[PDB]
């Protein structure tokens, strides 16, 4: 109809285009920073995987309560999401994968208690229902271990008491700077898959264990759990 | 003026080309942030009152001060101030220089050295 | 289209269909600029139902057989009312919208759902 | 002698090489010249660690405790930031 | 509106108010399309002060008492200058926007802030 | 610029040059937004050849002799076709890009590169 309103609409769309370009460049810088940060952090995880393989091959006769395998009952989940939208709908993909997995679990007649660390999960996925012991949010970009310390610690403590048996984590898998996919993983029983490392090359002496024989392993196990959840969170941030 | 206008023209063009990045200032690196701050300073330097024409020498001194780093220290909102202050410190302590510049308009090494020394003296001693 | 002329059910079904279509029409800008994901679930349901309704309003004709070659169809009124009532009620949320194209009735839609 | 000595707490890597002698609390000072024998692991004390590479190069680093691993030709420290 | 006619404080106050309003005018499209959360703190302060100023310009009239039932008001120039200077200084940031509506002066705003 | 009028090889070379230029244009924003890295080798070859073509498109003029002193050039079509076909083949993949700037023909390019 009126030409002036059409011109105003054109100008508004031009301004929106400019601001969205600016946001694209900002996302580029942040993605590069997250990539370099996680690349820096990866060798520590590789070293700790090497050391856990080293110790499990050193003393395989003694197994902690996490090495347990009690019958499946009252499984758990870990959900990591974003604090804001405009993310191309990966959060909905993760939520739908988790909803189908938990539907299968309910078909197996097992109730679920899980921890949520993404703001979108607590703000939206909670609106329907679900028992949550840890609902941390607003962790921010590149948080610290102190920021996310007790959220999984209390859940692991509940696992130790026997109320929890299986603990799951789900996030987005970084495969290419343009493409990503959801992931499902199980971490609590620390089930071994590659145990042939260092068997063929020396290491027949192991360790004398002067301070403690097999007591110090619990601390490194909790450190390992923290490391895996932290790396999953940062991977999700980069994918976002 | 012909020698000195190109720098501010380039600064204004660079500020125009990127303006949406004002809110994400912490995100960009050092060079682009410096470009943003210089563009803001330059675009506030162009403000002027009414019935107050500027002579050739005043424009030359202001543009020379802006083209170097002497305008980086001052706060953005204080750019309108300190400009009249620098001009008023001149014309009373450097009257012959502006008389020569206004009458002739020539440009050489000596004029640049005198302008640099005057700006340095004003920045060192006076207040705005 | 008067509740005293056509009845109480007919008027309500027609009004609901028009309301759904009009609500879908107003969302043409957000989906154009932004993506599909930046909407509430209710808006997504409205969009899907409106697309299915748009497909379901098309049927083949006896006269237009020469142009295409498919035989013509004729639909009684009560079948149309039943089909639209079922569509708006909440069922037919699993049938793909490709099965609503030039089918005539609704049992034909159900039969065609297993082919395309 | 000493070839490598790595300590990683969270995301930070350190550089070493030809370490003359190392001082730490809760370990007896055996760290430094690598013994080349008796592999062992210890719970690291939160005391600061002094490193002396060679020719009196004294630089200081602080750690807040953790797990220390020592082995012939392989010395790795896994500490905690807090 | 000239420094040599109305003075110095009046001109600065008016210019600053107009600048704040114009700056707030340019943030309509971004909030309309994108979420208000994705903004700097300065912009949020600007929009809050702009809303307070925008609804501080409304006062009841004596001859318009029949329309609304509220008694009229007559604010002197000094009171409005003082109120706008105080609002633009940075205070009055905790008072809700609703105290700025058909109130008259500024002491009346403070009084009304107790109830709503 | 169609094969019937100007022959086949002229058309092929022209379209190949335009395609390379278009690829460079569509890769320039990718280079700017992310970096020269994270790219394979064919894209880098395309970038280098596009830069060589961009420099080669320039040449001196007769009417600029009285200003610069460099002589003007009147390069014929054959030499241009030969040079661009050779550049697209990959023969001149080692010549520095500076030798292609404002030089004229192709043997002139070879001589200028040898001088450097």
């Amino acid at each position: 109809a009126n030409l002036k309103e059409i011109r105003a609409k054109v100008a508004s769309i031009k301004s929106t285009q400019k601001i969205t370009r600016a946001m694209q460049m900002v996302a580029a810088s942040k993605m590069r920073r997250a990539q370099e940060r996680m690349a820096q952090g990866r060798p520590y995880a590789d070293n700790m995987r090497r050391v856990i393989a080293h110790l499990v091959q050193a003393n395989p006769e003694y197994k902690h309560r996490y090495m347990v395998d009690r019958p499946v009952k009252r499984v758990g989940y870990i959900i990591v999401s974003s604090d804001r939208g405009l993310a191309g709908g990966l959060n909905i993909n993760l939520f739908k994968k988790v909803v189908q997995h938990v539907k299968a679990q309910q078909e197996q007649s097992i109730e679920v208690q899980f921890a949520l660390i993404g703001q979108k999960a607590v703000s939206f996925f909670k609106n329907y229902g679900g028992k949550v012991l840890g609902a941390t949010t607003q962790i921010g970009d590149a948080p610290s271990l102190e920021q996310l310390t007790g959220s999984v610690q209390v859940m692991l403590d509940a696992f130790d008491k026997g109320e929890l048996d299986r603990i799951y984590l789900v996030s987005n898998g970084f495969v290419n700077a343009m493409t990503q996919k959801p992931k499902v993983e199980q971490l609590v029983p620390l089930a071994p898959a590659e145990e042939g490392d260092d068997l063929n090359r020396t290491y027949g002496w192991d360790y004398i264990y002067e301070p403690e024989a097999e007591e110090l392993l619990n601390g490194l196990l909790v450190r390992y759990i923290e490391s895996m959840v932290y790396q999953g969170v940062i991977e999700n941030v980069a994918c976002e | 003026i012909k020698k000195l206008s190109g720098g501010i023209r380039t600064a204004l063009a660079q500020y125009r080309e990127l303006a949406a990045f004002a809110q994400f200032a912490s995100d960009l690196d050092e060079a682009t942030r410096k470009q943003l701050e210089h563009g803001q300073r330059v675009t506030e330097l162009m403000k002027q009152k009414q019935y107050a024409p500027y002579s050739i020498a005043d424009q030359a001194v202001s543009v020379y001060a802006s083209n170097e780093g002497y305008m980086a220290d001052v706060e953005v909102k204080k750019i309108v101030d300190f400009d009249a202050a620098l001009i008023a410190y001149f014309r009373s302590e450097y009257a012959p220089l502006m008389k020569q510049i206004d009458e002739t308009g020539d440009y050489n090494k000596d004029i640049e050295a005198a302008i640099k020394a005057g700006i340095e003296s004003f920045k060192a001693t006076q207040t705005y | 289209l008067d509740p005293l002329v056509v009845g109480q059910e007919h008027y309500e079904i027609a009004r609901a269909v028009q309301n759904v279509l009009q609500r879908y029409k107003e969302l043409k800008d957000i989906i154009a600029i932004l993506g599909m994901d930046e909407l509430a679930e209710e808006d997504k349901l409205v969009v899907y139902r409106a697309r299915k309704i748009q497909r379901f309003f098309s049927q083949p004709f006896h006269v237009a057989e020469v142009f295409t070659g498919a035989p013509g169809k004729l639909v009684p009124l009560k079948e149309t009312i039943r089909g639209f009532k079922g569509l708006l009620a909440g069922e037919y949320d699993h049938i793909p919208e490709q099965a609503f194209y030039m089918v005539g009735g609704i049992d034909e839609v159900i039969a065609k759902a297993e082919k395309l | 002698a000493t070839m490598q000595c790595d300590v990683v707490s969270v995301k930070e890597s350190i550089y070493s090489g030809a370490v003359t002698m190392l001082i730490a609390k809760g370990a007896g000072g055996e760290l430094g010249i690598l013994p080349g024998h008796a592999p062992l692991v210890t719970l690291l004390q939160p005391g600061p660690i002094r490193v002396l590479l060679e020719n009196g190069t004294e630089e200081i680093v602080y750690v807040s405790g953790g797990v220390l691993e020592v082995q012939p030709h392989v010395v790795t420290v896994l500490a905690d930031t807090a």
